[PDB]
């Protein structure tokens, strides 16, 4: 069992955050907001390094390239926005969704970019130009997240549709769609490390393990509240093997990944805790809450 | 905004 202690509170956005994110570097936080801001803080000491500006609306996500340089940011203002982090610039703004832009992420390579809208859509980008060079008919629904897998071949999609779906990044064919019972939304999909599964989040209280070339679930973890928020998860791996997530009763949920049971809850958030994010070599979670809070933590553990 | 909240189904 892991011992996660809190180390920092980061104050200082003045709205909901939405998304917290560590560099791949290890470096560095960054958070985005519905105060339109995006910050970065220190990874290790949390302490507050700068703010990004330019969108017009509120920010739903916000992702890195692999070389720990860019940053791009999901936006309701309907565009997303690449931005150079050591000098603010914003590089250029990713034009084409007709609604919200709410999820997104760099492929490995981080030559091109993927977003998930309230039009329904899954758009692929390319960074260096900013063009569209995709738009796959995705879903029926909003789309709540978007990923890519280990080597940038398959994106992962999830949909208030109650669907998952995996796409060729080459072809834009639809390889897989996942089905589960009932249907409920899906509210937050990503591939596992090593690209062989998908860890989905509905709006049933419930995170689950699928190995999705098979259409079989392989782990259930419950225990937490999400029947409202689009909360992300985690796949924790620099010590013990635990799922990491958010919460709608502002805490802070981790799970032994193989037996489902719950290892530890984080307290003293107060409001929905909507993001957690997981450091790239070390034990530290950083989890950030909506309105009622505004802040953001990082919390570190011995294993 | 993900920040606001999707009212359940009923």
């Amino acid at each position: 069992k892991p011992n996660y202690a809190l180390k920092f509170t980061l104050a200082g956005h003045t709205k909901a955050v939405s998304s917290v994110k560590f560099s791949p570097n290890g470096e560095w936080l960054a958070s985005s907001s519905a105060d339109k801001l995006i910050k970065i803080w220190g990874a290790y000491d949390g302490k507050f390094e700068k703010t990004i500006s330019g969108h017009k609306l509120g920010i739903s996500d916000v992702a890195w390239s692999s070389d720990s340089n860019l940053l791009v940011s999901a936006s309701d203002d309907k565009t997303l926005k690449i931005w150079d982090v050591s000098s603010g610039k914003c590089l250029k703004t990713l034009k084409g969704h007709s609604n919200y832009v709410f999820c997104c992420n760099f492929n490995p390579q981080s030559n091109l970019i993927v977003s998930g809208s309230f039009d329904e859509s899954v758009r692929i980008w390319d960074v260096k130009t900013g063009k569209c060079l995709k738009t796959l008919p995705a879903h029926s629904d909003p789309v709540s997240a978007v990923h890519f897998n280990r080597d940038g071949s398959l994106i992962v999609s999830s949909s208030y549709d109650g669907l998952c779906r995996i796409w060729d990044t080459a072809s834009g064919q639809c390889l897989k769609t996942l089905i589960d019972d009932d249907n409920p939304p899906v509210s937050f999909v990503k591939f596992s490390p090593n690209g062989k599964y998908i860890l989905a989040a509905t709006l049933d209280n419930t995170l689950k393990l699928w190995d999705y070339s098979k259409g079989k679930c392989l782990k259930t973890y419950t225990g937490h509240k999400n029947e409202k928020y689009c909360i992300f998860a985690n796949f924790s791996v620099t010590g013990g093997k635990w799922i990491v997530s958010g919460s709608e009763d502002n805490l802070v949920y981790i799970w032994n990944l193989q037996t489902k049971e719950i290892v530890q809850k984080l307290q003293g958030h107060t409001d929905v805790v909507i993001s957690t994010a997981c450091h790239p070599t070390e034990n530290i979670i950083a989890s950030a809450a909506l309105e009622n809070d505004k802040t953001i933590k990082l919390w570190k553990s011995d294993c | 905004m993900r920040t606001e909240p999707r009212p359940p189904a009923p």
